[PDB]
This record gives C-alpha cells, structure tokens and sequence, in this order.
C-alpha cells in the first residue's frame, strides 16, 4: 500500500497567522459571539457568508487590511412562537433558530434565501442591492433542511429549483425534489430505499441535459452481509415533466444512480467509500470532470482520497446494463438487454430514438415500470487513471472541501488543486498533465487568536472559495473566515534556491528584482521557473 | 474415446477420454491405464501409475462444476501420431459459450507433465466455424503436402466444425470441413511451451488449475519431443489454432468424415 | 474509532543492545554468514534453532554472558543432484537448500525433522542426545513445505502427524493432511476450493477429541463481490477413520471450518481479517483460550488487532447450522436443521448419539455427502469480550508473534502479553481480569551491532519463546536470536516513583535494598507494587 509523499513546503501556524480574517465587524473596531457560519458563496465580486440569523457581506475587491470587514448584512431571525414550538419538541435552545442553509442567485437582482427556521424550514427572495426582502415567506420543505447540521443540496437551472434534503422533522423522508420554474414538481419515490436509502447529499451540477446528483448512501448492493456505505452519482433529465395516469406520476422518470470508484487496485481493491466533497464541472486537460474527496468509514483505520471523474465516463454509466435481485435471496446480477424496455429507461423524452415523445408523460408503462423498480445501474464509474490522484492515509484527520484553479501559471495552463480538512489544514498539489500528483504545500490556516472565541474552537473547514481575480482562497470556519493567498511566492524573498526547488505553477524567479515573486500571464517580465524539476544544483 | 499405445517390446497402454456424469471423483477425465498382452494379466486396465499424490489421469476439479452447471468434457476423437497422442475435446468454456480443443500428451508420460491444451477451429469469409463435431486422421495429398509445406507421408487431422461457439445441442447447419497439419498442432505447442518457460504469461487453464497460475521461466531447452516437467503444467493456452478451411455448407449439416490417398 | 494508546514505557536500542545474542557460534570467539534461521523451539531445558542445513541447541538454563553460544549443532545438507534439479527449474541458487521447517519431538528420545531439501521436502529422525540420524530419510510430501518462505503447521498427537502445507512444486494443492501413527492417512478434497481456498497456514492446537487448524483463505462468501481474506478455525476428529468405500475415502468425515471474529463494532462493524499468529491453548481466568494476532490486508492502511477466543465459543460455533449456496447465483444463508443428515456431521464416531458406530468408515452416505458439500459453518467464532483486547493502528509495522505468560507476578496470577512485529519492535500489555487491557511497555529488541551482517538486515519476528524458567522471552530474527528478559525491574534501580509507576506484575519495591527487583513466589521478602494503579504522590 503506497506510501504518503511529504510536501515541498510546510506553513505553521507561525506564519498563516498573518492572513486577513472575518469575523463580522464592521469598520471601527465589543466581545464576540460565535458567528455560526453555515457556508460561503462568491457571486459577481461579493463573498456572501451564509449564517444564523444573518447572511454578511464581503467586498472582495476593496478588502486590505488584517481585518476582513463587513459591507452589509442581511437579518432574519425566527418569530419566537417558532423558537417555542421547537424547544417543546425537545430541540437544544441552540438549535432553535433561523440557521441559512440555501443561498442562491435566482437573477441579476434577487437572491433566493432559505432557513432552518428553528425546525421550519423557510424561504425568501431577497433583492441584490438592499439585501431586503420583497413578497412573502413561503415553505421550505423539502428545499431546505430543518436541522443546520445536516447536509443539503440546492441549485437553480432553468429555473427550476432542484434540492436534495428531508422533508420531515424526524428526517425520515430524504428526498431528490424539483420545483419552481413554471414547472412540475417532482420527488423520488417516498419510502423506496432502491431509491435512496439514507443518503448523505453532496454536491449537485449541470452538466447537458441534465442534473447530476453526488451523494453517499447504505449500499442494496451489501443487503445480505452488513451495513456498508457507497458512494454515488445520479442522472435526472432536465427536461422531466413525471410520469402517467398509471406510474410515477409526479415522480422522476429519469433517476437512475451509480456507483463512483475512488480505489487503490491491488490483490484486492481498497475503496475509499465515504464521499466528502466534489467540485463543480472543471474543463481540465480538454476533458469535463468533477475531483472529489473521499475517507474511510467512520470505524476504521482513517484514510482519505482524491479521484477525478470524466463527464462523459459519468454519462457512459447510464448506458449500460442495469443491476437486479433475480430474488430476496440471490445476488445483484446485470439485467441483459433484451429484457429492457423501449423506449430506453432513463433517455430523456424527444431524445433520438425519443421524438416521438413529447414529453416524459407519454412513456409507456412498461418502460416507466421498468425504471422505478430499476433505479440502479450495474456498473461502477471509473476514475480517471483509474486510481486516486492523492493519498493521505498517515494523519488522524480526513480531507473534505476541495477547490481547484484549472488556469495556474504564467501561461494559465496547470491545474492546482486546494484540498481543506477537518483540522484547518489546507493542501495543495498540482495535477501532472492527467497522470498522478505533486505535493506543492501543507497549511496550517485555523487562527487561534482571530477564531477561537465565545468558547468555541472548531476547526472543520466549512467552505472554499477560490477566487483567481484577487489572488485568494476564502477558507470557511464556524466562526471565521480566512483569506489565503494562491501562492507564497514573495515569502522566498531573495532566495533563488528555495523559489525554483518550490516547483509551484503561481511562483517564479524574476531577474529584474532578485526576488521570487508571483507570475501573472500580464507580465512582460521575464522569470524563471523549474516545475518538472526542482534541480538546484545554494544556499539561503 | 480411446487410444491403444504398444511399440514392439513393451507391454502396452491405454488412453481413455471420457464425459463424467458430474461424478469427477468416481471417474478421471482423461487417463491412462495398463493393457497387457496378457488378458489374464493381474494388472489389467489399472492406472499405469498411481501413487497418494501423482497418477497416471486428469480429474475434473469440483470448483468446475460447481461454476458451471452439468459441467463435462466430451471426448469425439482421439489418435496417435509420432511420438504423442491427441484427443479432440468440447466443452463449456468456464466464466453459453463452447470451446473445442486438442489436448497432447507424451506417450511416455506416466506423471501426465506433458499435458498441453489448446483451442482449434477454422474461419472463412467472416465466418467462424469453432464447434468441433468429428474428425479422422490422415496423409495429405499432393495439393495439401505443398499447401502445408510438409512431405507426403505426414500426418494431417481432418474435422468438422459447426458456426460459432453457442448452441452445442441444437447446431445450425452452417458448417465446415477443415484440415490441420500434425506439424503446425506440434509447432504451435512447442512455441507455447518456449514462450511458457521463458517467463511469459500464464498457463491459462481455468478449468483445471482453478486459478492464474504463471509459466515459470527456467533453464530448460524445448525440442520437437519435450515431454515436460513438474512446472509449468498442466498448459493451456488462449490463441486458436486455426485450420484451412476446404469446405462450407449452410444447407445440410455436415457430421462425419473419413479420408484416403488416391 | 479507539486511538492507540501509550505505553509505560519505552526501551530504545539504546538500551536493549545489551541483551545477550546467538549467531551460531561455539565458545572462544571468522566473517559471519547468515543463517536463514527458520524457527526456535525449547522442550525439555534446551532452545532448538532451526535453519539453513543446521539445527543449532542451547543449553537455555547455563547461558549467562553477552553472546549466547552453541552447544550441539545438527547438520543436514542437500545432495548436490537435488539442488542442480531445483536451479534446473528455475529456482534461485538461494533456495536451492535445504531448510529446516519441521522440528517435532516425536518421543523422549526421537526428533522428527523435514526440510525444504532443494524444492524436494523430506523427513527423517534424529537421536535427541547425539542429534544423529537413524533409520532412513522419507518423503515429505504434504508434511513439509517446498519453499523455505511458506507457512506451514505439523504437530503430533498421539503417535499421529496432523500437517499442513502444499503437495506439489507449484504449491497450487494446498492440504491438511494426517500421516503416520498405525493410523490410515487423511487429506482434505484435492481441488475443492469449499473445504481450502489458497489457505495460508497459522496454527494446530491439540484439545479435547479435535485437532483445531487456524489458517486464513480466500472467502467464498464473497465469490460474488471481489477477493477477500478471511481467518479460519478447523476441527477434526483425532479418531477419524476416513469415509466408507464410495464416499471420502481416504478423505477427513469430520473437517469444518468458520469464520474468525476480530473486529471493532460499529455503525458498520470494523475488521481484521488476516490471521498473523495464535498461540496455544493457555488457561486463564478460569478459561481455556488462544490469542491471536490480525492484521488488516496488504492493499490497505495498515492495522493490527489481539483477539482471545475461549475453545468452548469454538467448539460451539460447530454445533450450530451449516452455511449453503442454494444457488451458483444466491447468497450464502444458513441450512435448516430438518435437512441436516443424522448422525450429525462432524461428530466424532463413538460419541453420543454414535456408539452404534465404531469408525466413520462405517458413516452413512448421506452424512457423508453432506459434510463433503458442506465443510463451512454458518456462524463467525466470538471473541472473548466481542472486540479486541489490543489495538495498534498508528504505525507501518503490523504485529505478528504473540507470547503469553499466564503465570507473572508474584501470586503467578496476573496474564502479560507479548507482541512481536514485522520491524523488531516488542510490546507488551496486562490482560485486565477478562475485560480490556494495559499497555506496558514498547521496546526495540533487534540489534543491528549483532544481527546486521553478511548484507542482511532484517527486522522480521520469525518466533518467540517465553521461558519463566529462565525469565526470559527468546526472540528469533533470520540472522539472530536475542534473548530478552521478562521484566526490565531491576532497571528503575533506587526510584520508589518509577518502580510504582511501572505498574508491572514482574516489578516491585523491595523495602530491604531500597530498589525495585523482579519478584519470585520463592520470595518471603515484602514488597509494594500498586498494578490497579500507578499513583505516585517525586520524583528522580
Ligand atoms: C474500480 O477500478 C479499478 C481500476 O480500474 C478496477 O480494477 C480492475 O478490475 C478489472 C476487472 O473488472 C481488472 O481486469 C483490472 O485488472 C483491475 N484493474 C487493476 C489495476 O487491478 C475495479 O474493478 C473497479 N471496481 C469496480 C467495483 O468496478
Ligand atoms: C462480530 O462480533 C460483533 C460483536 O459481538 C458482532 O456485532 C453484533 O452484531 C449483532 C447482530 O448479529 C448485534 O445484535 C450486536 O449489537 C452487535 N454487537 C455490537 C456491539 O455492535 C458481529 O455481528 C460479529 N460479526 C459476525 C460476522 O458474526
Ligand atoms: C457585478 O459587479 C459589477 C461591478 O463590478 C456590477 O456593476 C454588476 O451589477 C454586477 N453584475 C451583475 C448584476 O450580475
Ligand atoms: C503551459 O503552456 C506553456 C506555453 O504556453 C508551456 O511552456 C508549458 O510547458 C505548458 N505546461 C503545460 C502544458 O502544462
Ligand atoms: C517449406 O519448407 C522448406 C524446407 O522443407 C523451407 O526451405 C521453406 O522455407 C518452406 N517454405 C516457406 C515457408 O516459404
Ligand atoms: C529434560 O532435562 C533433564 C535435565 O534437566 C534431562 O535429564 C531429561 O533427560 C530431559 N527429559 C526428557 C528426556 O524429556
Ligand atoms: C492475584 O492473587 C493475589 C492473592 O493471591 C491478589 O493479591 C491479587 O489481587 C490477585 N490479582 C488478580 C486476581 O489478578
């Protein structure tokens, strides 16, 4: 079983403490609360940072001082009949208020706003520039989570909302859901574990005609033995209007799921199941992929994982065979060809063989029978390389959050992945151009003095974004938020030696300074940089 | 099917291939057993050799039965030709689909080391005919010696082979008339055997290994008369040898056949 | 997921390279040659050395200086035709020997001995005293492996050789086998992968009316999935006649094996699957038990596990139900009572409700086809306590041997634990009584001054033998073996803290030299050791 690679370059808290940070004060300066930040999202040039209570305001551009300011804010708390109703269900008074778990650009002047709402869940259209709300609340169920540690996915096309959470108190119910947009509501099949059994909601994107959904759930494919979790991504056809009079009326007609495949091969394979994060649709080396995170299960011998997957490997699944139980008692077998029905199950309707069709309403009951009770394909998708592009199997924490910067360099063309973890500790490697991995830097970026307060010291790195047009890598934790520069290049100052051996796309040795700094494809400058060596041949 | 073996001096054997009836530890697939010139012989039909661990036989693995329901190995020709003998094999091909095969062995080998087993069939115009359904050895011919380049008095197996690998049962009648050499059956085993004790590979015999097993590479020279060793046995082998098809019908199947030298 | 634990106290090669070591050489001291050491064993009063060409002996009781010498030396080297065969097929001039791999006392008098001989396993007796040769050399066949690197098991009970290895150059037929003793010989079904699938070789206990084998092998309970290993135990019948004229002739009536349980329970259950070492039946608290040391598989983040199994929970699991495959397509699931044969399988001829019987030859078809098709139970063994006693998932290195001593401290009441590794590194821990456990001490033993030579440097744990007698635990390395003691008691010298705080059984404070000493039952000296727990209250 290989072996950890060490980094190039190790930043300690010593040194990281020195980044801006976020702890939602506004210019002039007074004990803090804890911010209970849910999550961060970069639209157009604001950092919006979702929390209870409140959604804060960042100006990206103009940010540059030690301390990171607000601009603006947006409140919205729980009427306390609300607060009532949940503590008397046994909730903790900390639970109970209005935690933001979905915040979305609905257009170029409204935000789409939900809450839990102390256990009721809630959404809202904000306008962009007020940060006001305008017309009424409405139901969040099924759009948003009641309880804030839970996770959630939400995301707008066309559109139509598109949400994967629980629709009950009890969390019982999860549901994949569609709705808003001039369009019909949908939802997976309530109480069908083919379907969904315990799923875990990740990420979501859209990708052609479709939705991909990422998640993990307890895998059918284990009934008999025992309770083991897989990983998946799932199809829906953007285009879905649910089924007939007679089958999955109001349900998808298009859902079908896979298992993804993040594994070192060997005698036997070692599967990293437990599925982390995963990033949006990355154009990386002419190829549509996603990168992903994956761990070890909870009780095990911890390990963690990055895999990347091809869109078109994705798509490729969902034209196979797929998977059935010939009987309670037998294994899971690929259903042969000549046993599906046409038109094909999961095709969207005025697809090829599909015109006819006007709409998913229109399929015949044969086929839509065929695909409730068929949620699942056979195979497994391949990783690219077919094994993970990052190990980390000899640290107590595990990798989460994961952000890439697909245009790193001078000539904007290396692929520079940000790994967070549970600890506050970022990683950083560049993808070999899309064969194996170079382990650039590791980070300590937690700040004790700036985010350990009101009794709360939690390093769970909540979000990232990366964002190239102000050089940074914004870092989410429960009660601050911290700007991290792509690079450290300056920090080598005159030392030639240390700068080429960093091998890093951002940095580079200018002849006209004496200096390592960072290299912008504006500069007319010339630079030197060894990246596929680091051949020194002293000394600093 | 059987072959009888006794040069002038020794006292004799016989190769027997047979079908098993799913009962693989009753009856060896392939065997080799005692025929004396003495009928009243104490030692008649016994195993020409049996020991606690090496006989004179092949059986068929339980692991292969239990992969492949009503699992057998049926025997539809046998002979003997220099110093080996051949049986020509079908069965079902392990993890429906048949394979037909020519099994060698030495006619001195009483350890069965010498084992090698490889696919046959013959193809032309796209169509591949891979179900063995009988055979007959024989000499060539003026027209075939030249085509196989080899002398008049060689030994040249001819067979019938059915369409495709699917449906041993209910063959369809596309079928074909095919001859192999004698001589590019043995050099296209001695060149496995190289290839297998040079390193390369493995024996590819599920059937009977049960398992990947990889050729060994080791000091040993291969000639036209190798009779093996305890490595790299039993061999087996993924690549056809392929005959020259003289003959194709879709109409009436073809089901036997016999040849001479006029 | 438990973390691992610190120890008391940690020895470094600083200190243990004072410890006294064998490398073949007589009293009066000359390039030293490695030995290839195979295994030790003591009996009687003398340690015997397995190896390359040699059994070496030494007189454990009067070794007292800093090189531990030979005292007798049996030599037995393969003819020169069988080592030009084994190169002729391919095997390296290093092979090409005969190694010691068998080495039994056969009676008062008589040393059974097989080597690998070349590739070409024979066995032949030895006079005890001269460790001279009688009789004439014979095969070895199924009693001792081809390959000086193969695991492999033999043990006499009464005048019979259980043995298991492989038959064949290839070692593709893996057997148990039984030989010798005016008994008829036995062996498991030649190629059915249901009774061994590529087993590798652990361990034989001799208890009550059974052989009890331990072993790993692939698991069919998971033909359908991938490759996995699972740990074994197996009974037999020490009575086994063989089967009737048309079933198992020649073949074991009474061979079942089932699943070991070492895991970690959880929301899914953790376990370690590859069987490493397990001891002897040993009595403690009351119970008759093995230890055994897993390990998590090679292609994976590495971890290893202690499990106790009490021979009662064992000789249980193969009274229950019988695991099936109704189908070449389902999954495994239990056999229902009603169709399980009587005689029951498994049982031996002549117990309860089989006096009728006088020897399995006389064994119904119907019993005996059953068992020939069904040879594994249902049920996984428990371990003591259903999880591990000890845990190491923080290092490279897996643990393998494993000694114990059921008879340390003062009141020879209290059970200490040793563990040996793949890097040379011993542990040891106090078996809390049978709940739990206390992590001692951590010492690395190996000593590269001494066992370094001739271009080997290897850290391997190839056995170990505790010896009270002599205080001492007996190390094997392939180069050496190193002779440890017990207790390191006497090295807190004049610190009361220290000594205390040890909390180890063979430790205490003696008031009459104002020094902590290993303490005897022989001892009418009073002493202070506080094991319960180490409460100091300075300090040294
Ligand atoms: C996950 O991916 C690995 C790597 O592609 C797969 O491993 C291969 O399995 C196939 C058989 O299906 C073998 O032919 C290849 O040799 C294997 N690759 C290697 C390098 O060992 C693995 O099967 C995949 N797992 C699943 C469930 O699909
Ligand atoms: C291995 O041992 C563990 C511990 O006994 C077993 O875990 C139990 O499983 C049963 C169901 O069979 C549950 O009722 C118990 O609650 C479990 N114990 C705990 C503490 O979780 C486990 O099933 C065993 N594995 C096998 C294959 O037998
Ligand atoms: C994005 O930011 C610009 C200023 O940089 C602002 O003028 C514009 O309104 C924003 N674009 C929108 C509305 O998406
Ligand atoms: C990136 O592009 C530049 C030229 O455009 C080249 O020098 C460098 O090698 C490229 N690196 C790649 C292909 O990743
Ligand atoms: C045919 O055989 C002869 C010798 O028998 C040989 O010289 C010649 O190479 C062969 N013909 C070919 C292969 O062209
Ligand atoms: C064991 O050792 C003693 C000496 O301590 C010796 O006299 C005796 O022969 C040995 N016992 C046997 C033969 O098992
Ligand atoms: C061991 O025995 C002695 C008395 O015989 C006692 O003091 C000590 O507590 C015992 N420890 C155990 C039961 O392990």
């Amino acid at each position: 079983f290989p072996e950890d690679s060490e980094p190039i370059s190790i930043s300690h808290g010593n040194y990281t403490k020195q980044y801006p940070v976020f702890v939602g004060h506004k210019p002039g300066r007074t004990q803090r609360h804890r911010l209970d930040i849910q999550m961060i999202m970069i639209m157009n040039r604001t950092l919006y940072v979702a929390a209870r209570d409140h959604i804060y305001t960042v100006d990206i551009d103009t940010s540059h001082t030690e301390e990171i300011y607000c601009s603006k804010k947006l409140t919205w708390k729980s009427r306390q009949a609300d607060v009532d109703t949940c503590r008397m269900k046994g909730k903790h008074k900390d639970e109970c208020h209005n935690f933001i778990k979905v915040l979305l650009k609905k257009n170029d002047d409204t935000l789409f706003v939900c809450g839990t709402n102390a256990f009721n869940p809630s959404c809202r259209n904000y306008r962009v520039d007020t940060l006001e709300t305008f017309g009424d609340e409405f139901s969040g169920m099924a759009r948003c989570p009641y309880d804030a540690k839970h996770a959630n996915i939400a995301l707008f096309a066309d559109g139509k909302l598109y949400s994967a959470t629980v629709t009950d108190f009890l969390a019982i119910d999860a549901v994949i859901y569609r709705s808003l947009g001039d369009s019909p509501t949908l939802r997976t099949v309530k109480h069908d574990s083919k379907w969904l059994k315990e799923p875990y909601f990740v990420q979501a994107v859209d990708y052609g005609d479709y939705i991909y959904f990422f998640f993990r759930e307890i895998a059918v494919e284990y009934n008999t033995m025992g309770k083991v979790v897989f990983p998946r991504v799932a199809q829906v056809c953007k285009n879905d209007m649910g089924g007939s009079q007679r089958v999955l009326e109001k349900q998808w007609t298009s859902f079908l799921k896979a298992r993804l495949n993040c594994s070192v091969p060997g005698d036997s394979h070692f599967y990293f199941n437990i599925l982390q994060a995963v990033t949006d649709v990355i154009r990386i080396n002419g190829r549509d992929v996603v990168l992903a995170t994956f761990s070890t299960p909870y009780n095990s011998i911890p390990g963690s994982a990055v895999c990347a997957y091809d869109m078109l490997d994705i798509a490729n699944v969902f034209t196979g065979r797929f998977k059935e139980q010939k009987s309670p008692d037998s294994t899971w077998t690929p259903v042969p060809d000549e046993r599906v029905p046409k038109p094909r199950p999961g095709c969207c309707a005025g697809s090829s063989s599909l015109e006819k069709y006007a709409t998913s309403n229109e399929f015949p009951d044969d086929t839509l029978n065929f695909i409730k009770t068929h949620p699942l394909m056979d195979e497994a998708v391949p990783s690219i390389i077919n094994r993970p592009w990052f190990l980390r199997t000899m640290v107590r924490y595990r990798l989460t959050k994961i952000a890439v910067d697909n245009a790193a360099g001078p000539y904007q063309n290396h692929t520079v992945v940000f790994l967070g973890s549970e600890k506050g500790i970022i990683l950083k490697f560049l993808a070999r151009i899309l064969n194996g991995s170079l382990f650039l830097e590791e980070m300590n970026v937690y700040n004790p003095e700036k985010c350990s307060y009101d009794g709360v010291e939690d390093k769970r790195i909540m979000g990232m974004q990366l964002d190239r047009a102000s050089g940074s890598l914004y870092v989410a934790f429960s009660t601050c938020v911290i700007k991290v520069p792509l690079g450290r290049c300056e920090r080598h100052g005159k030392c030639k030696k240390t700068c080429i051996a960093s091998r890093d796309p951002y940095c580079g040795w200018v002849r006209e300074s004496g200096s390592c700094a960072h290299l912008s494809p504006l500069s007319r400058l010339t630079f030197e940089q060894d990246i596929e060596r680091g051949n020194t041949d002293g000394d600093c | 099917y059987g072959v009888i073996v006794r040069s002038e001096g020794e006292d004799g054997k016989l190769f027997i291939g047979t079908a098993v009836d799913g009962k693989q530890d009753y009856f060896p697939t392939l065997s080799s057993r005692k025929l004396p010139r003495d009928p009243e012989s104490s030692a008649m039909l016994d195993y020409e050799l049996h020991s606690d661990f090496v006989s004179s036989l092949i059986k068929i693995p339980s692991d292969t039965l239990a992969l492949v329901s009503h699992f057998d190995i049926f025997y539809i020709y046998g002979f003997a030709s220099g110093g080996f003998v051949y049986f020509l094999t079908v069965q079902p091909e392990t993890p429906l689909f048949y394979t037909s095969r020519i099994v060698r062995l030495c006619k001195d080998d009483p350890k069965f080391h010498s084992y090698v087993s490889l696919p046959f069939g013959c193809t032309r115009a796209g169509v591949e005919y891979r179900l063995l359904q009988a055979a007959y050895l024989a000499k060539p011919g003026e027209a075939l010696a030249q085509a196989f380049n080899i002398s008049s008095d060689e030994d040249v197996l001819f067979a019938i082979f059915s369409k495709g690998q699917k449906q041993y049962h209910h063959p369809p009648d596309d079928s074909a008339l095919c001859a192999f050499p004698i001589r590019a059956i043995n050099l296209q085993i001695k060149e496995r055997l190289q290839s297998c004790y040079h390193g390369e590979g493995n024996l590819e015999l599920n059937w009977l290994l049960g398992k990947d097993v990889q050729c060994t590479k080791a000091p040993v020279p291969i000639d036209d008369n190798f009779c093996g060793l305890d490595i790299n046995q039993p061999l087996g082998g993924s690549t056809p040898v392929e005959g020259l098809t003289l003959y194709t019908t879709s109409r009436d199947r073809l089901t036997s056949v016999a040849s001479y030298v006029y």
